[PDB]
């Protein structure tokens, strides 16, 4: 124990860490899926 | 009076480092900075860059323009043509206004 | 304030402009304006000091008079056309009264005399709420009737707004008054581009909001109400000087900041509509605005004003005040010029 | 152009990620490599222009300015890394970031193919030099100098923006080659005269023209050494480059509209050379010499002769090199004696022989000793001006006489004479600053050896 | 790579910029014509909604 | 000016006609700059909260970059749709009114007489 | 540990390689007049498919 | 900060957590008059938290590692230098007085936060309400000047009415010759160089301003030394005290909530102690300020936020 008072950031907020990492992963996965679907829809609409 | 720090006096930097090169206080970083400045500034820029610029060929068509001028001079002198026509453009392809 | 009245007052503050923007009826737009004014008065007078009382009183009587003129215009239009919307053939007198009353509600010159005084004497968060949220609904009302307005009166209001905002910001040292005159100048720009392209009015409004929000947050970090108070920021929060300088330069419209984009595209549209004299005069007064911003930058960032002895104890203490949304708004108001075709429509 | 722009951009993460004991070394070495990369723009084996992309292109006029900027960045770092030894690490890295951002934005400005992007990068270059002057300047008057510089430039540049938007509305693209090909002759009305003044006054302010030159001496005096170098060696030339770029669409009314500015340039170069004769501040003397040389450049660009354009380009490059060298020598004396008084340090030839040699060579470059590119530019400007009117030779001759006079007066009063023996704090020499003088003088020698590189657009 | 690369790149750039200039001028003319006499998609100013009108029989027959 | 066009769905972010447009390439300078802005936002947030600038809050920096790229992608798709429909309306109006947009005949540089202004 | 302590020396060369790659991307973007210029309109040699890359 | 409007709504009511000994009791007296022992025993046998007198190093001991920092970090003022030369031309006296007032303000905020958060009472030694006695003694002895007095009064006006006064004010009346004798017996060479005029100014400031002003809004417990020097009769009086006056009666849950937020935001507490009034005794200047600030930032455990300093053993930095 270094600080005389326990800091609010002594331990990582695990709920916030898990929620932020899960949100980042979900957004990347959804972004890749919707990009692939947009590519496929563009190909299907323009006959390519 | 307001609690202001006094004026700092510049010490003789050569007193503690007689081989000072102007770059940094400690000698090792100073001498490596000197070597980097000389090597990357003089050795590989003022020499290799100078050589590259010197061996850029036909810079803005100097020697090509000279050779083409010599060829045209030979052609127009053996064919009796004028060296330079007074009109750059042929008058046949220029439509002058009627009035 | 107990959370019940906090929820009621903040929900009505939110609901005012929302009703105004979503309303087809002029009467419902007017009652949205009434909602905004009535709900924002108690939070203005919340600190219960004489200055807050005077600010609340001045704001109340000004907005009440302007709302009565708005209601006169609405009733006269209902008399003339039988409907509750200025459609196409409403009287030019009615439209000019609507424009004049909405400009008095907005706070642009020569109806601007209350805005620095109301912005003074209220807390910084209420100044932020005023200078950002309270201008959306009158601007929405003006945007809905853009082809009907009078370009001559609008341009006169805009040019005097930018002139008086530049001169007031040049004179003032109080940060709230400086931000209020900044609001007057930017409202002048928005009004200037209003009859020609309201999309640029919305763009300038959004740029001004995302520039004004973190400047007020940085003021809210230490309750720095003065030039000197923001000048000793290097001892308190040294990490904010660069973002303060960048946001003030963006407010000045200097390239390559994204705050140059609204002035640039507004000038471009005015040049397309052949109002070169107005555009040039507005640009010169914008240079004057940039001058008082630059003097502020000199005070807070580029030089280092003398500090106090108790600032050592303030550095001993730790703070958690700057929120997560400060840096996002600062970056989006600083480094977004290369996305200009996306920012415009 | 992207192969020069991208690693100059990557210099900033290098600056902020390097160790504090390695930051200067790494940034200096990689900026030297950046300059060596920038030397590939001289590969011009054709009459065409190196249009690299839709927004970046190279020119026989733009190329020497880009190479000079890329060469001046490491020299600025070497010049400025001595007065920042008693400085915080994050402030040192911020100063290096300001210099790198200046170099990046100036390279983009010179390589721009579109005038609105040119104006955006113009103001983008206006910002960090103001930051440098205001934050790292020495005396009290740096704030007033920064205000004067910033608002002279801004009041100049606002009608330039209005004029550029007008020309864009009239033509359609505001692209340099499209304007150069589909140039239309103006009908010489009052509106066109005002349009001409609007698109020329910004560049005339930043040149600077006489009468509006008042921002330059105080800005150069109050600026730090790197700021003075970048100002006097790039930004005035940026104004001249803007004048050359925008003058192509101003025919024919520039022929009579150039008259007040030519007179202002000639009489102002005489007046500023006289001020150099009677000036008590060394940096002020160098600044007013810069004003006179840029007045010569203004006159050449106004008279619009191919000889004038070539002399303008050669004088731009030569004056940038020699003015940066003079500022660096003056800064070496300022870091010695902590004063800028002209007459305070006198017998410096005795204590600093090699630095006196650098002083002598810099002054001989300043007074246009043949066969240097300084004399090449000045001589061809004189030839074009005499072709324009034979009576300009009187003003040219007076300016040349006073130029030699103030240069040799500077040499005599700073090096020759008895030594001020009270100056006990005369450290011998820094290898860093001697290297800086050498890195200024050697490119002057090489461009003297091959003057075909900096002839410019016309020849 | 040789001069033909730069030559043809310059040709492509000039074609792109000339097309962009012509498109911008045409856009200005289109906007001016639509604002003067709105008959295209743009500048369609609003109008009271037709579907909110009573058509049922009323008390007074003279409607 | 384009809000009153026929077939305009109210408060519709991406209408179905936008599906005809090619999507952004997902590695393009606009989205790369958006991710760079998100990373810079995370670094600036750390510096203002007096944390280590880069080695602190890796999840926070990842969330900033991810959210910036996500919002930038969808906003960029919307702006691409808006510019596409603007050009579509412009070309359609030009085709509908050809008499107001006549094809002017540009003569060659042999029948026009540009006045020559000598520089001397 | 040299890769850990000298990783900062690859940023500028990486930027140089990336700039060269982006220049190549612009070159292959601007190919609307490849072997279509009236000055350099030549017939393709049988062992080549483009005049320049 | 964990506490907020959300925590108040979920239920953190101060009035719910109060009890009969949730009192603020401030012990006051002269320079050396039975004050440290009495407060200790009162807190010990009433189950309250004892706050000793806020010295120069109070913020240093309550922040960071808790070690006393260097003097240039902690106020740059010396009590021993004040005792040796009270009329020194550098301005040590008013710098010391303003720094001690700021330290007392921080301690009062800490005690109020503790009382509103846990419900335990606090026994302070010589809180902010009894520091103007030292200010007026310095002024009447000519040690400081009228501009310093006006600056102190402005800071006191800006800071003092935002908080609540103590429930009980105990005073120890010890005469000036007895104070002098106790100072001689203590044996501090610097503290021995004080003047009976200064001590009498302290006592006069007490009796003329502090006692009636606290009498009009809280319970006053003047005792002699013999009524003191036995901390059980005082505790019995505190037990049979009836608090029927003062602004503590009108406080409710939301007033307590806003007060708790104010006293838990420590920069908001010390905001007005750093007003930009450029008084030469307290203003410093850019060069000295930068040197001191950079040295304090390169102090161990002070470079980053608490919990983010890896050199003192903080972990999981990359996950927070
Ligand atoms: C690099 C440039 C950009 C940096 C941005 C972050 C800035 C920052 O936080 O700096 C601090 C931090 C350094 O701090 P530190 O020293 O470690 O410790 C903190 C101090 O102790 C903290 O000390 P302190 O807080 O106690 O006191 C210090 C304080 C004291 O205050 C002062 O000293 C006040 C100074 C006032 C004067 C300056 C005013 C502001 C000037 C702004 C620039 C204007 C001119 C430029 C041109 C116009 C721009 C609009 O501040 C400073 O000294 C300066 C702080 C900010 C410095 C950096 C400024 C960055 C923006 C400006 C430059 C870059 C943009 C412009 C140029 C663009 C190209 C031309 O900077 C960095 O770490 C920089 C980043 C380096 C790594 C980059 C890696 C990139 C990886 C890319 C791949 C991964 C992402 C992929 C995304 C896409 C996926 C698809
Ligand atoms: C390490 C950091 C980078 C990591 C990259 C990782 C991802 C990756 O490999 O991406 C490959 C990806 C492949 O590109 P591509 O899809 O093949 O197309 C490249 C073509 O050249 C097509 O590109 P383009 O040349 O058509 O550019 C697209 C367009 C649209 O793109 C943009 O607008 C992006 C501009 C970024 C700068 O760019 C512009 O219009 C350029 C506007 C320039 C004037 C802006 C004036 C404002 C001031 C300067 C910029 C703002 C800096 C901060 C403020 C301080 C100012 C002093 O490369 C890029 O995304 C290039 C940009 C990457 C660096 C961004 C800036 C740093
Ligand atoms: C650094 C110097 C600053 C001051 C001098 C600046 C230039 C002075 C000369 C130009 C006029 C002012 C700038 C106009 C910019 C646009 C020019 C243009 O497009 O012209 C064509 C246009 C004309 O438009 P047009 O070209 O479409 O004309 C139509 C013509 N027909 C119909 C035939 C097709 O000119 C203008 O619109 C000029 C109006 C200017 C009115 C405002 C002037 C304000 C004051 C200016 C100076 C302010 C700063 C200095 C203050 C004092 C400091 C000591
Ligand atoms: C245009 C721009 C569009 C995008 C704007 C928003 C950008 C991202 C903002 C969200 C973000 O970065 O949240 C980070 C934060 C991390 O949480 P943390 O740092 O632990 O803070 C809690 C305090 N103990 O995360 C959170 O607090 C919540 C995490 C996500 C929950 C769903
Ligand atoms: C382009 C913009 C530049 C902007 C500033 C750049 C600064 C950074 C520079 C980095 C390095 C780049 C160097 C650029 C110049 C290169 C000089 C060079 O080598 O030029 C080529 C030249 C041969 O070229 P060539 O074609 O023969 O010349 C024309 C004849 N038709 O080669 C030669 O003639 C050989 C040259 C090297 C050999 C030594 C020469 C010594 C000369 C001594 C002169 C002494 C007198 C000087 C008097 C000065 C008075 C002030
Ligand atoms: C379409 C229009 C969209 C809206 C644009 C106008 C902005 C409206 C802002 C509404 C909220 C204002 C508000 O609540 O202000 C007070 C608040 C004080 O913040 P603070 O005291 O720091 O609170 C920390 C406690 N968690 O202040 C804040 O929390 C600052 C809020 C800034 C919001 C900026 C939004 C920019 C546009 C997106
Ligand atoms: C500073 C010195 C200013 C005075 C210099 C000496 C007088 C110069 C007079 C001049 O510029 O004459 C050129 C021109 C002559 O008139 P003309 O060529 O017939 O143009 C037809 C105009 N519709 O005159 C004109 O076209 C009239 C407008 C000339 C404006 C020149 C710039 C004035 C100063 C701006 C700063
Ligand atoms: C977080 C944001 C989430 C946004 C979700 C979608 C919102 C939506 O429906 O946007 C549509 C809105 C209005 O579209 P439109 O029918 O054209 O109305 C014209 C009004 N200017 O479209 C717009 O307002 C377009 C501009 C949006 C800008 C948002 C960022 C600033
Ligand atoms: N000038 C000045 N001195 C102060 C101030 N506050 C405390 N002191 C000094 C007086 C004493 O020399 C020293 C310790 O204060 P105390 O009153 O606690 O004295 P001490 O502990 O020696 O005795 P005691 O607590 O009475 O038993 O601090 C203040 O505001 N101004
Ligand atoms: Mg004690």
């Amino acid at each position: 124990k270094f600080y005389v008072r326990e800091p609010v950031n002594a331990k990582p907020n695990w709920l916030a860490v898990g929620l932020s990492v899960g949100a980042s992963v979900f957004m990347w996965i959804y972004l890749i899926q919707t990009h692939n679907e947009d590519v496929l829809e563009y190909k299907r609409r323009n006959g390519l | 009076q307001w609690q202001e720090d006094p004026e700092p006096e510049d010490e003789n930097v050569y007193a503690k480092n007689p081989d000072f090169h102007g770059y940094d206080s400690d000698p090792v970083v100073d001498v490596w900075n000197m070597r980097a400045v000389f090597f990357f500034g003089f050795s590989i820029v003022l020499v290799f860059g100078t050589t590259f610029v010197a061996y850029v060929p036909d810079y803005r068509m100097q020697e090509w323009a000279r050779r083409e001028a010599e060829r045209l001079v030979k052609y127009r002198e053996v064919n009796g043509l004028p060296i330079m026509e007074s009109n750059y453009f042929d008058p046949s392809k220029i439509q002058l206004p009627e009035d | 304030m107990n959370p019940i009245t906090l929820a009621i007052i903040y929900f009505t503050i939110f609901l005012g402009p929302v009703i105004t923007m979503s309303s087809t009826n002029l009467m419902l737009m007017w009652v949205g304006l009434e909602f905004s004014l009535l709900a924002i008065i108690p939070m203005l007078i919340n600190k219960k000091n004489p200055r807050s009382t005077e600010a609340a009183t001045k704001y109340f009587v000004t907005q009440a008079t302007a709302s009565m003129i708005i209601l006169l215009a609405i009733v006269l239009n209902y008399k003339q056309l039988g409907t509750w919307m200025f459609q196409q053939q409403t009287n030019g007198l009615i439209l000019n009264m609507t424009l004049m009353a909405l400009s008095m509600k907005l706070g642009l010159a020569p109806f601007h005399f209350w805005l620095p005084e109301v912005t003074q004497g209220i807390p910084l968060h209420m100044g932020l709420i005023l200078l950002t949220w309270q201008k959306i609904a009158p601007l929405s009302i003006l945007i809905q009737i853009y082809p009907l307005l009078n370009s001559t009166i609008i341009l006169m209001l805009a040019i005097t707004s930018i002139f008086m905002g530049a001169w007031g910001g040049l004179n003032q040292t109080q940060m709230r008054k400086i931000m209020a005159y900044s609001s007057i100048a930017h409202m002048g720009w928005m009004l200037a581009i209003l009859p020609y392209n309201p999309s640029l009015t919305l763009l300038n409004l959004m740029i001004y909001i995302i520039l004004t929000a973190p400047m007020f947050m940085a003021l809210m970090l230490n309750n720095s109400m003065t030039i000197n108070s923001i000048s000793l920021l290097w001892n308190k929060t040294p990490a904010m000087l660069t973002m303060i300088s960048l946001m003030l330069l963006s407010l000045g419209g200097l390239p390559p900041l994204t705050g140059f984009l609204p002035k640039w595209i507004i000038i471009t549209e005015l040049m397309k509509n052949n109002c070169l004299i107005m555009a040039t005069l507005m640009a010169m007064m914008a240079l004057l605005n940039l001058f008082f911003y630059t003097r502020l930058i000199y005070s807070t960032s580029l030089t280092m004003f003398p500090t106090n002895n108790n600032s050592k104890m303030m550095t001993h203490q730790t703070k958690t005040k700057p929120n997560l949304m400060f840096s996002t708004l600062a970056i989006m108001s600083t480094m977004t010029l290369p996305l200009a075709p996306q920012l415009i429509t | 152009m992207l192969k020069i722009i991208l690693p100059s951009l990557m210099l900033l993460p290098l600056t902020w990620l390097s160790s504090p004991k390695k930051t200067w070394t790494n940034v200096t070495s990689y900026s030297f490599l950046i300059s060596l990369t920038s030397l590939t723009l001289l590969w011009q084996t054709d009459e065409n222009y190196k249009n690299f992309s839709n927004m970046f292109s190279s020119d026989p006029l733009s190329t020497p300015l880009i190479i000079l900027t890329a060469w001046l960045l490491p020299l600025m770092l070497m010049a400025s890394q001595n007065h920042l030894k008693k400085d915080n690490n994050v402030l040192q890295k911020l100063y290096i970031s300001m210099l790198i951002s200046l170099q990046i934005l100036l390279i983009m400005t010179f390589s721009a193919t579109e005038l609105i992007m040119f104006y955006i990068l113009f103001e983008a270059t206006l910002i960090p030099t103001l930051i440098i002057i205001t934050r790292w300047g020495n005396q009290t008057e740096r704030l007033n100098a920064g205000i004067y510089f910033l608002f002279y430039t801004l009041i100049g540049s606002i009608p330039l923006l209005i004029a550029l938007i007008l020309i864009q509305n009239h033509v359609g693209t505001l692209n340099l080659m499209i304007l150069s090909f589909t140039t239309h002759t103006l009908d010489a009305s009052w509106s066109n005269n005002l349009l001409w003044l609007a698109c020329m006054m910004a560049f005339l302010i930043k040149m600077p023209l006489y009468g509006v030159h008042l921002w330059l001496p105080k800005a150069h005096v109050e600026a730090p050494i790197a700021g003075s170098m970048i100002l006097a060696a790039i930004l005035l030339k940026l104004g001249s480059y803007g004048m050359i770029r925008i003058s192509i669409i101003l025919d024919p009314l520039t022929k009579y509209m150039a008259y007040p500015f030519i007179l202002l340039s000639l009489w102002g170069m005489i007046m500023t050379s006289s001020i150099c004769l009677r000036q008590t501040d060394l940096k002020s003397l160098i600044a007013y010499s810069s004003v006179s040389h840029m007045a010569l450049v203004i006159a050449s660009i106004m008279i619009q002769t191919p000889w004038s354009f070539m002399g303008a380009t050669m004088l731009m490059i030569a004056h940038g090199l020699t003015s940066s060298l003079l500022f660096c020598l003056a800064n070496s004396n300022y870091e010695r004696i902590h004063s800028r008084t002209m007459i305070m340090a006198r017998g410096l030839q005795m204590v600093f022989p090699l630095m006196a040699t650098w002083w002598l060579m810099a002054s001989l470059a300043n007074l246009a000793l043949p066969p240097s590119i300084n004399l090449m530019g000045e001589l061809f400007i004189t030839m074009s001006l005499f072709s324009w009117s034979n009576f300009t030779i009187i003003l040219m001759g007076i300016n040349i006489i006073i130029t030699g006079m103030y240069s040799m007066y500077m040499i005599i009063t700073t090096q020759r004479g008895k030594l001020t023996n009270h100056m006990i704090n005369l450290q011998p020499s820094h290898t860093r600053e001697l290297t800086l003088m050498a890195l200024h003088m050697i490119p002057l020698i090489l461009l003297t050896t091959s003057p075909k590189l900096i002839t410019g657009l016309t020849m | 790579d040789g001069p033909e690369k730069n030559y043809e790149k310059t040709l492509a750039i000039l074609q792109i910029e000339s097309e962009k200039a012509e498109l911008r001028l045409k856009e200005q003319e289109v906007r001016r014509l639509m604002r003067a006499r709105g008959d295209g998609p743009w500048y369609q100013f609003p109008t009271p909604e037709k579907e909110f009108i009573d058509h049922s029989p009323k008390a007074t027959p003279d409607n | 000016m384009m809000n009153g066009r026929p077939g305009h769905e109210p408060l519709k972010f991406l209408p179905d006609e936008a599906r005809s447009l090619p999507p952004p390439k997902l590695n393009d300078p606009r989205l790369v700059y958006m991710g760079l802005l998100g990373y810079c936002t995370g670094l600036m947030d750390n510096m203002l909260r007096m944390r280590p600038v880069m080695r602190a809050g890796l999840h926070r920096q990842l969330l900033f970059v991810t959210s910036f790229v996500f919002a930038g992608y969808f906003y960029l798709k919307r702006q691409n749709y808006l510019y596409a429909v603007k050009d579509h309306d412009m070309f359609g109006y030009i085709k509908l009114h050809p008499e107001d947009f006549p094809e002017k005949e540009k003569k060659t540089y042999a029948e026009i007489l540009e006045p020559f202004h000598p520089v001397r | 540990q040299l890769l850990r302590e000298h990783w900062v020396h690859i940023l500028v060369p990486a930027g140089f390689v990336f700039g060269c790659y982006l220049d190549r991307k612009d070159d292959e973007k601007l190919t609307a007049f490849r072997n279509k210029s009236m000055l350099f309109q030549r017939e393709l040699r049988p062992n080549e498919e483009v005049t320049w890359k | 900060l964990r506490y907020g409007l959300l925590a108040a709504i979920l239920g953190d009511k101060t009035t719910k957590k109060l009890h009969e000994y949730s009192r603020v009791i401030t012990v006051d007296g002269n320079i050396c008059s039975g004050k440290n022992k009495l407060a200790k025993e009162i807190a010990q046998q009433l189950g309250m938290k004892h706050y000793p007198e806020a010295g120069i190093q109070y913020s240093s001991t309550t922040t960071g590692d808790g070690r006393p920092l260097d003097i240039e970090f902690s106020g740059s003022c010396s009590l021993e230098k004040f005792y040796d030369d009270p009329k020194s031309n550098d301005g040590n006296s008013y710098r010391l007085q303003s720094w001690l007032y700021a330290s007392r303000l921080l301690q009062y905020a800490d005690a109020l936060e503790h009382l509103l958060s846990t419900g335990q009472g606090v026994v302070l030694e010589r809180s902010i309400y009894s520091d103007f006695v030292f200010l007026e003694a310095m002024y009447n002895q000519g040690y400081i000047r009228k501009q310093c007095v006006d600056h102190y009064n402005e800071i006191k006006r800006l800071t003092l009415p935002e908080y609540l006064p103590p429930h009980a004010v105990i005073y120890i009346d010890v005469p000036v010759p007895e104070v002098q004798s106790r100072i001689q017996k203590k044996g501090d060479p610097h503290e021995m160089k004080v003047t009976s005029a200064y001590l009498q100014d302290i006592e006069n400031a007490y009796k003329k301003t502090f006692l009636p002003k606290m009498s009009e809004m809280c319970e006053v417990l003047v005792y002699d030394s013999w009524e003191a020097e036995d901390p059980t009769k005082v505790v019995e009086d505190i037990e049979y005290l009836k608090y029927n006056k003062g602004p503590w009666l009108k406080q409710d849950d939301w007033t307590f909530h806003y007060l708790r937020m104010l006293v838990q935001d420590k920069t908001e507490v010390l905001n007005y102690t750093t007003i930009p009034v450029y008084l030469p005794e307290i203003t410093i200047g850019a060069h000295q300020g930068s040197r001191i600030y950079n040295s304090f930032r390169e102090l161990p455990g002070r470079k980053y936020a608490p919990g983010y300093n890896a050199e003192v053993g903080d972990k999981w930095i990359w996950l927070k």
